[PDB]
């Protein structure tokens, strides 16, 4: 089974920290550029970060400063550090590739409240 | 790119014989071309099997089967027969896998070259206002968006048969996509509509045009198929009077209104089909030049080259009959037009490894300077009588 799996969600107090974990089994994480994403109850689901093939990283105004994207080759699996965090920050949070954006394909999402 | 998979099909023919037999290679390049005999040693994006649909059937013969796609906004399905249904399950199996290994290799490829392109209208948006054609999958209808009162072609298609403006054709004298979106089950494409009036109308109305008057509108559709051959490689196969308009300017557009496809009586106009495409042969660019020389034909001599009531006739007249011209045509008009109207394509204007490059170094178009063409710095020798002025 081909697929992306969020993991490491839950309640942190404001001003917090947090490292979500995307996990890609059937997937090469190094052959793909990465992003992480959110939605909200109300809200559409908003871009976060992207890590290219070669390591460039790139953030969202929102969010720039505080999350950190980062990607272990060797374990398959894409970070999002997540430092000094704001109750504007409750979401769930998704992590994904081009292919899998363009088709709405989406692993299950990890859910963060703050 | 090496073949796939060779060998004899029966190819189903909208024009004359039905059922002709044509020997096919498939390529891991994702064409699927036939061909009258076994052939000895650009492709064409008409061709390819890429994000084909398959499907297996019994009618009318048993063991055919449908390849259909999605070409640009149209859909477009090609039919075969074999004689054993094995048959068949090697080759829908044979186009298959190449076709899977070409999204394959694709998908990998973007996936790889994303650049913070990993970003995230409707029906009611729109006045119906005419129906402009209809269709095995779907419809055209004149509407005016409500928001902003422009006018628009919408082609509404069944999202089943199939399952981008970005994508666009950056050529001015083509129809281009403004929008794209998708129902609950149709899949909607709006393009643009031109308000100086069709083409087939002014002509009409005129009787004829002038030599110089035909060489403008030439010089603009020559300079949108060379795109469409050399940019995007594909063949437009579909030129008609009746798909040039006239934007407000006086500028060509040729449309992209159709659907289906053509072909006792034929559901279309045959009377601008090339004798190769009559004859189920393998074509190329060629047909577009074939096209090009019966437009200009119509225009300058105010009636077609080749016309019968009688389809049947007809096509006897196109692939036999040698053209004739009236006497008031000059010798630089009459000299295009009897070679783009050359029978065999191997030996039209344009037929060859150059192309459109033939038809523009011909003399008929001796001082036009091909980019002003292709920046409307030509002056239009008719300006349409009108924005949004719905005076045609
Ligand atoms: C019997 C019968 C009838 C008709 C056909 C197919 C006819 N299709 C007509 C056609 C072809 C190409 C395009 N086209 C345009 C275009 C052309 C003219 C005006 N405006 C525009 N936009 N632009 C593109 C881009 C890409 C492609 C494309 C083609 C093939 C595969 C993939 C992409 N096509 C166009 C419009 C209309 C067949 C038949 O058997």
């Amino acid at each position: 089974q081909v697929q992306l799996q969020e993991s490491g969600g839950g309640l942190v107090q404001a001003g917090g920290s947090l490292r979500l974990s995307c996990a890609a089994s059937g997937i090469d994480v190094r052959i793909k550029t990465m992003a992480w994403y959110r939605q909200a109850p109300g809200k559409q689901r908003e871009l976060l970060a992207s890590v290219l093939v070669s390591g460039s990283t790139n953030y969202a105004d929102p969010v720039k400063g505080r999350f950190t994207i980062s990607r272990d080759n060797a374990k398959n699996t894409v970070y999002l550090q997540m430092n000094k965090l704001i109750p504007d920050d409750t979401a769930v949070y998704y992590c994904n590739t081009y292919g899998r954006l363009r088709r709405d394909v989406w692993g299950p999402g990890t859910q963060v409240t703050v | 790119v090496a073949i796939v998979k060779e060998g004899w099909l029966h190819k189903r023919g909208k024009y004359i014989k039905t059922w002709r037999p044509r020997y096919f290679l498939l390529k891991n390049d994702g064409t699927f071309i036939g061909y009258k005999e076994r052939p000895q040693d650009a492709p064409l994006n008409n061709f390819s099997v890429a994000q084909c649909q398959l499907m297996k059937t019994e009618r009318p013969r048993p063991n055919t089967f449908i390849i259909r796609c999605l070409q640009w906004t149209t859909v477009i399905e090609r039919t075969f027969h074999v004689e054993t249904p094995e048959e068949r399950e090697e080759w829908t199996t044979a186009i298959q896998t190449v076709a899977d290994g070409l999204k394959k290799q694709e998908e990998e490829e973007m996936d790889a070259s994303a650049e913070h392109t990993d970003m995230e209208v409707t029906m009611n948006e729109f006045e119906y206002l005419k129906l402009l054609g209809k269709g095995t999958f779907g419809k055209v209808i004149l509407v005016k968006e409500k928001a902003t009162g422009r006018y628009y072609a919408m082609k509404i298609l069944k999202k089943e048969v199939i399952v981008r403006v970005l994508q666009n054709s950056r050529h001015p004298f083509l129809t281009a996509l403004k929008y794209s979106f998708q129902t609950h089950d149709r899949l909607c494409f709006v393009m643009e509509y031109a308000n100086g009036g069709e083409l087939f109308f002014h002509l009409s109305r005129e009787r004829v045009f002038s030599e110089d008057r035909a060489r403008f509108y030439g010089a603009e559709i020559v300079s949108a198929l060379d795109y469409l051959h050399s940019e995007k490689n594909v063949v437009y196969r579909d030129l008609k009077l009746e798909n040039l308009m006239l934007d407000k300017d006086g500028h060509i557009k040729i449309t992209d209104f159709g659907l289906c496809k053509e072909g006792k009586t034929f559901c279309g106009t045959p009377e601008y089909l090339a004798p190769e495409v009559l004859e189920d042969n393998d074509y190329g660019r060629a047909v577009d030049w074939w096209g090009l020389g019966v437009v200009m034909y119509e225009m300058m001599c105010g009636r077609l080259p080749f016309y019968n009531q009688d389809h049947e006739k007809l096509f006897e007249l196109i692939l036999m009959e040698e053209i004739r011209f009236p006497r008031t045509l000059g010798p630089e008009a009459k000299s295009l037009l009897s070679g783009l109207l050359k029978k065999d394509p191997k030996q039209r204007l344009g037929g060859g490894s150059e192309d459109a490059k033939e038809i523009m170094q011909h003399r008929f178009f001796a001082g036009i300077v091909w980019q002003h063409v292709y920046e409307k710095k030509l002056s239009p020798p008719f300006k349409p009588q009108v924005e949004t002025d719905t005076r045609y």
